[PDB]
């Protein structure tokens, strides 16, 4: 005789609610497959609890809905039954161990292929959100290693580790992690764009936290430090910086769900300096010539920094090289690609071809330097200018009278700089150090200097509260 | 109509000066959509106008936007009230009486500058 598979039996008679009172008199196991509804939850624990009971029942019929025990319909989102299976255990405790039981309850003894085939997602979804408790855990494992034939038997294993190690998750299964498991992939792979208008193929799982993708990616990269980099989420018009303890499915389920309240819902990751603190040109290859020269470019081309004709001529020069190295045949081009190469506000100071033969000669002053050390040449010049490795806005201030109403904003590593936007002269920089208490709104940002306040209308706080919050954060972590 | 309000009758010239003080009588259908933010309390000191829902009413109407200051409701000044005063105010005069809600706003300014793109 050979063992057969392991099921709840042994678990149910100690943990489960015991059977109605009538049982024994009438000569269908709570533990076993079936297509009849709870009424109760299967948790002795969660008997005198109503609500988490009534939540209990709620997610098994979307159990047996998705398990095509129960009818429903040609559902319109993929995740729309797993949201009802998952929303009660993610946010309430007791109910995780209920989420466990009556998958595993619905995979024991299951005639129906099609049913035991959906219930294996449906477990293989749940082992990447959280771990059962203690006392269920060596269950689930005895579950699933006396089925090690099932496709997803060892994957549900391998998660269980997973969402042991790295926390429970806090937001239903995101529906690329639902597509994988339908089309019978357990890998997920995601997009990653870079400033230097290029993209790769990162690995990707449920438990995936923004910290490891971060290193993974910085890895790959060959970067010397991931510090002060981050993942970013382009979603609609926002683009939001992900939180580095954040599981990266929750961080984008979330988002997508609340950009769905206030309405095409698609997405786009980036990895970006963030932070640029220990930013140091020549110190690491890879990081100057993906992302400082790319990020650093676009921020100059919209004259935030105050610059001379002589550095504009140089920058312009090194750009050009950037573009074409020493090839010569784009020379006649210069005019027409004046805004890629010049500061949009210092275009109109000098005619197009003045502007062609003084970017020309500058040029040929470069020597035979290649488009790499272009980028270092470039770079190397604006490190000189307090304006590096800043985060510029565009603000109403309503609190600084001898101050221009509108402010140009640079957030970099001296603090708060508030910038004359004719001049591009820099009127006040608050350190970090010096900020007591900041707060933003849908319409503004405001900062408290020491024991001075500044107001800002902007639409952009968020993104400046976040900017301010993590380099006082690093900064104060740093003092340890 | 809203064309014809003096906010003189209302407001001293110091309380509205350099304001386009505007009345909006919204036609009270479903939901409101309108989201509030700020407060006496608040680092902008005044009840502004923090999103107007693509659903409807405050939008249907297309007289509020964003950023806009909400100065007085059914005829009641709340230039000093709290958030929770303000939002307390304008759920009670959309769902008790009336046929419609009377709003008294400060028109905001449009921009001038670039409120949209950052360069990280």
């Amino acid at each position: 005789v050979r063992a057969k598979p392991y099921t709840l039996e042994e678990f149910s008679y100690d943990y489960f609610r015991p059977p109605p009172k009538h049982t024994l008199s009438r000569v269908d196991r709570l533990w076993s497959h079936t297509r009849e509804p709870l009424k109760q939850a299967l948790l002795k624990k969660l008997l005198g609890s109503e609500e988490l009971s009534q939540e209990a029942c709620l997610a098994f019929i979307a159990v047996l809905k998705y398990m095509g025990d129960y009818p429903s319909k040609r559902t319109r989102s993929v995740n729309e039954l797993t949201d009802q299976i998952f929303e009660g255990p993610l946010k309430a405790e007791p109910l995780k161990d209920e989420a466990y039981v009556q998958i595993l309850k619905q995979l024991t003894d299951n005639h129906i292929r099609y049913s035991e085939e959906r219930g294996w997602e449906l477990l293989w979804l749940c082992t990447g959100l959280f771990p059962p408790s203690n006392i269920l855990l060596p269950h689930v494992q005895r579950f699933l290693q006396s089925r090690k034939h099932c496709p997803l038997a060892i994957d549900c294993l391998q998660r269980l580790q997973k969402a042991l190690r790295n926390g429970s998750r806090k937001y239903p299964p995101h529906l690329v992690e639902v597509e994988a498991i339908q089309h019978k992939t357990t890998q997920i792979f995601h997009k990653v764009y870079f400033p230097d208008d290029t993209d790769e193929a990162f690995e990707v799982e449920s438990s995936t936290k923004a910290k490891d993708f971060c290193q993974n990616i910085a890895t790959r990269l060959l970067l010397k430090s991931s510090e002060g980099f981050s993942l970013f989420v382009k979603i609609a018009d926002k683009v939001l910086s992900v939180p580095e303890n954040d599981f990266f499915f929750d961080f984008v389920r979330h988002l997508t769900d609340w950009i769905k309240k206030a309405r095409s819902l698609t997405y786009q990751v980036f990895f970006m300096k963030k932070l640029w603190t220990t930013t140091v040109p020549g110190k690491d290859p890879m990081a100057d010539s993906i992302f400082h020269y790319y990020q650093e470019l676009p921020k100059y081309l919209r004259g935030y920094h105050k610059c001379t004709r002589e550095e504009v001529l140089q920058l312009g020069a090194l750009i050009y090289r950037v573009k074409f190295e020493e090839d010569k045949s784009y020379f006649p081009s210069i005019p027409k690609l004046l805004r890629e190469l010049v500061p949009q506000d210092l275009i109109r100071q000098v005619s197009p071809d003045d502007w062609k033969r003084s970017i020309v000669a500058y040029f040929n002053k470069h020597a035979g330097k290649s488009k790499e050390e272009a980028k270092l040449a470039f770079l190397k010049l604006i490190f000189k200018w307090p304006t590096f490795g800043s985060a510029f806005f565009e603000v109403k201030q309503t609190t600084e009278p001898n101050f221009p109403e509108i402010l140009l904003i640079a957030i970099n590593k001296y603090g708060v700089s508030l910038i004359d936007p004719k001049t591009k002269d820099i009127l006040t920089t608050h350190p970090f150090t010096k900020i007591s208490n900041w707060s933003s709104g849908n319409t503004y940002f405001h900062i408290t200097i020491g024991n001075s306040k500044l107001l800002c209308e902007t639409s952009l706080g968020y993104k400046m509260d976040d900017l301010l919050t993590s380099y006082i954060s690093q900064m104060l972590t740093a003092m340890s | 109509y809203e064309e014809g309000f003096d906010p003189y009758s209302m407001f001293t010239p110091e309380q509205i000066m350099g304001k386009d003080v505007r009345l909006l009588r919204i036609k009270k259908e479903g939901s409101l959509d309108l989201a509030l933010e700020g407060g006496v309390d608040s680092p902008i000191g005044k009840v502004v106008v923090s999103a107007v829902y693509e659903r409807g009413a405050a939008e249907r109407h297309g007289g509020i936007v964003k950023g806009d200051e909400i100065m007085a409701i059914n005829g009641k000044i709340v230039t000093d009230y709290t958030l929770a005063e303000a939002d307390a105010a304008l759920q009670k005069a959309w769902n008790q009486g009336g046929d419609w809600i009377d709003l008294v706003v400060a028109v905001c300014p449009p921009k001038e500058y670039d409120d949209e793109l950052t360069f990280f």
